[PDB]
């Protein structure tokens, strides 16, 4: 049988170790202290796991995917650092600890966040071994598309610019969740599938798989964040029904692969569904 | 500014405009386009096309990189002027206009930086053997220059500057980190993308470092009037010294970026 | 173990005592001798001799370097406790005692640092053809480690620490510059002087780095009760890890140092 | 010689350029800012000149001596940064500008001085080209002896522990001036002459030259203080002080008799300048 909880803890331990190693304290000390304060606070490391699992799934190894796995966590980390700022969500705590700008000031939090964003690209470009340059460059491109104006940032921008609304329907809600959540998960799976040497069809299946758990990292999450939403547009009646169809379509994409190789993602997806945080 | 540098700047501007087409959702693309052109022009970006041409490549192969460099600079410029709420940084006497609110500006800078890497990754030419390796090297140079030990270190240290109380040595260091490393990055990338050897790359890099530092000093001489000719002359000398060994039409121009050629205009005014 | 380590410390002291003879003018040598021995021992000097023997060198080949390392450390220790008049450096928790005035302490620290280099330069044996190259290399290592980007940076950043209110990441960095760089220096110089090849020097260098960082971590535990065994372990791991490829008592005699 | 002033200004300019390049601003910025504040303030750069002139005198070249020339100015600079401190001379100004500890705090001034002292050995050790390692280590030991307990520091210590009495005789005054001023001038010419490939016999004459012009400098200063607290005039009178200065200058010049006259010319002109200055 596949021990998913043991698998997750082991990946999270390797990722934490590599993250601590990639971002060391050095001058200017407060900029690096701030980066580490939010990057090394632990957590599930779902994006790094998605990247590593997608790479291993198609035949590559963890060490090849590790810089990219750390990069997507670096992006994820700074997007929360920026999301917590007074001009954005204005949160004083996260994970039960003071938010980055509350510990370091807003000026450091903004720059340490920008530092993590730039360093994500630097680290994947310079530290990735076991993949030819054209492939590393293709991956840098995919990372860029998944976090920019057609990915993570677009979701955030459309979301903050759509606060004073009331006509928000399924299309609007899908755009936001697909961009501010799914886009970086899709990017995480794609960098790994490509770095692992995956064929285009494998990349395509994994890209769709990620989009599905992306939206799912939400639909259920409402029934995880609430208790504009979906149960507001359809009620927990066909809400918990939507997530069940999203999980199924996710798992359907994984049918392309041998089931033994697919177990980590089949499970990273049942968790991602059935999770309370 | 000189005709040559102005025509190169326009080319970069036309390339960025063709690359950023305002489209739905305009809540994302409107500010993305606006903030890209609202940031000051940077010679770090023109220096990339120029350096490419100086070593004989075609400036067209350095365009994606010149664009990326401007984009990284622009996002930093937007973030540098965000109205923060906690007084964690001085509110530099010069307040600039803001069409969009802090949140949108903050986010847009975050979208602009990756766009530069997107342009670079997507500019790989299949019929070009060495493209991947060169574009990969240039992505590394740019991400480092816009990173924690590059431009961000300069921005961070700039916050410690206190009007008419900060030494020229300190201001010169801030300028080296905030502007010189980026200018050094552009010249080096332009050399790399134009086929230069490690020899010409390192010299053009040092050149951009000194010219960029001097450019930053000139722009800070408007808030700390003490801009001694010593510093200017020191950097200018340091820069020109790196250009010895390039001779010709192209090298003449490059050289002028640091030292303006003798012109009747100047003299006539003083007249 | 303990006696091996204790005899190294005693061997260094006896060599220093032999090198610094109180003599006229006593106003200069009295404090020179006093302050050199009032400074506590630093494991960086011990590591220097232990590293030299680990690679096969004779203890005496590294003695001048270990003495010079103690002298650089002693001068920094005197200077860091000087009673300044402008409140620019907060006085240490327990304030040390001062047998001599601030001027004499300041000047003597300035006389002790060059004495280390004098000892090194003077230790060159003209009958040993490898001495000049190694000693020169060692002078560079030591002057660097005791310089503006080594120990001096840690001493400078240390003043920004707030007791009870500074993160472990910041304190660890201060320990790495203030103590770690000098311990790396000691281990590296010992290797160089014992005739090791570059790969061994680097490993011994890395071990010293982590070891010194740990030791400083401990010197500060008294002011920041947050002695996390987690940072302690991550470091011993990088240290010990670095010893793999040396296997033997040393691959673990050194282990005694991170105990 | 012709244009001694011009010779000195050209040596100072090269050295100023080398100092600026060797000690760049870098993190931690305050330490490096303090180092440069005192090191790059200009001045005659006599010690660097002595080192370069001594190297050229015996056939060596400026480039080989430059790191050592910068090193002796680094020591000289930090000895002044430390001498200005409140526990020492306690001066708020040096040449019309705030002293180092007034600008950066006493803590940074102390550390920045310590940094210049350590970097002087690092720089000579790592940057000198054009010389065998045994020679570089030998000049590192000469630098150390010229500035420690038998050199600059002894002069400073004996001087501050003596500012309490009066029974200070000539021997004692000479001990202070020889250690506080001559020792480092001797280190400067010895470093240069060794790096230039000088014979032991030439190195010995240059030490004597430096020892004389070092004492000459202090004797002449005491004379000028009178013309226009133990001093030469209070001990032997202005007349005998002048006679003494004259013999020191003559003896310094006598040491340079067998070198190439054109090469010896700047050192002879320096000795005369020290002997006959109006200030
Ligand atoms: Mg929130
Ligand atoms: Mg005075
Ligand atoms: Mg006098």
């Amino acid at each position: 049988m596949f021990d998913f909880d043991g698998y997750m803890l082991r990946k999270a331990k390797s990722v934490n170790k590599a993250l601590e190693a990639a971002v060391q304290m050095k001058e200017p000390l407060k900029i690096h202290e701030s980066m580490r304060y939010s990057l090394l606070a632990g957590g599930k490391r779902v994006r790094p796991m998605l990247c590593i699992a997608a790479c291993e799934l198609v035949g590559g190894d963890e060490s090849t995917a590790m810089p990219a796995a750390c990069a997507v966590e670096m992006i994820h980390t700074m997007s929360l650092m920026h999301d917590d700022l007074p001009c954005m969500d204005n949160d004083d705590l996260r994970r039960g600890k003071p938010t980055n700008h509350m510990a370091f000031g807003e000026s450091v939090a903004v720059l340490a966040g920008d530092a993590l964003l730039s360093f994500a690209f630097e680290h994947v470009a310079a530290a990735t071994k076991g993949a030819p340059p054209e492939r590393i460059v293709r991956v840098l491109g995919e990372l860029a598309v998944s976090i920019g104006s057609e990915g993570l940032v677009a979701g955030q921008v459309v979301d903050v610019c759509s606060e004073g609304m009331a006509e928000v329907g399924l299309d609007h809600l899908e755009f936001i969740h697909h961009h501010k959540t799914a886009a970086l998960l899709q990017g995480s799976v794609v960098l790994g599938a490509i770095l692992g040497g995956g064929k285009e069809e494998e990349v395509a299946k994994l890209r769709k798989f990620a989009n599905c758990i992306g939206l799912l990292f939400q639909v259920v999450d409402d029934i995880l964040d609430v208790t504009t939403t979906y149960p507001k547009l359809i009620g927990v009646e066909k809400s918990k029904e939507f997530a069940d169809r999203l999980n199924r379509e996710a798992q359907e994409q994984l049918l392309h692969f041998h089931p033994h190789r697919a177990a980590p993602l089949i499970a990273l997806a049942n968790y991602i569904a059935y999770r309370d945080n | 500014m000189q005709p040559y540098w102005a025509a190169i700047e326009a080319d970069i501007e036309r390339y960025l405009k063709k690359s950023i087409t305002i489209r739905p959702p305009e809540t994302v693309f409107g500010p993305m386009h606006h903030l890209t052109f609202a940031a000051p022009a940077t010679a770090a970006s023109t220096l990339c096309l120029a350096a490419c041409e100086l070593v004989g490549g075609d400036r067209s192969q350095a365009m994606a990189a010149a664009a990326a460099i401007h984009l990284v600079h622009a996002a930093a410029y937007v973030h540098e002027h965000l109205p923060l709420t906690d007084g964690s940084r001085p509110v530099s006497k010069p307040a600039i206009q803001h069409k969009y609110g802090p949140n949108v500006e903050l986010l847009t800078g975050d979208g602009i930086v990756p766009f530069g890497f997107e342009l670079l990754a997507g500019s790989v030419d299949p019929a070009r053997t060495d493209d991947p390796d060169r574009i990969l090297r240039v992505i590394i140079e740019i991400s480092r220059a816009g990173g924690p030990e590059g431009m961000i270190s300069g921005l961070h240290r700039e916050e410690e500057i206190v009007d008419g109380n900060t030494s020229l040595d300190f201001i010169e260091y801030v300028c080296k980190k905030k502007y010189g490393e980026m200018h050094a990055c552009g010249a080096a990338c332009g050399a790399i993308l134009g086929g230069a050897a490690e020899e010409e790359i390192q010299k053009l890099r040092n050149f951009g470092l000194y010219q960029g530092t001097l450019r930053g000093m000139m722009e800070m001489k408007n808030s700390h009037q003490l801009i001694d000719e010593n510093i200017i002359g020191k950097l200018k000398e340091l820069a020109l010294e790196e250009l010895g060994g390039f001779h010709g039409k192209n090298a003449e121009l490059m050289s002028s970026l640091v030292a303006e050629p003798s012109l009747y205009a100047a003299h006539h005014h003083h007249h």
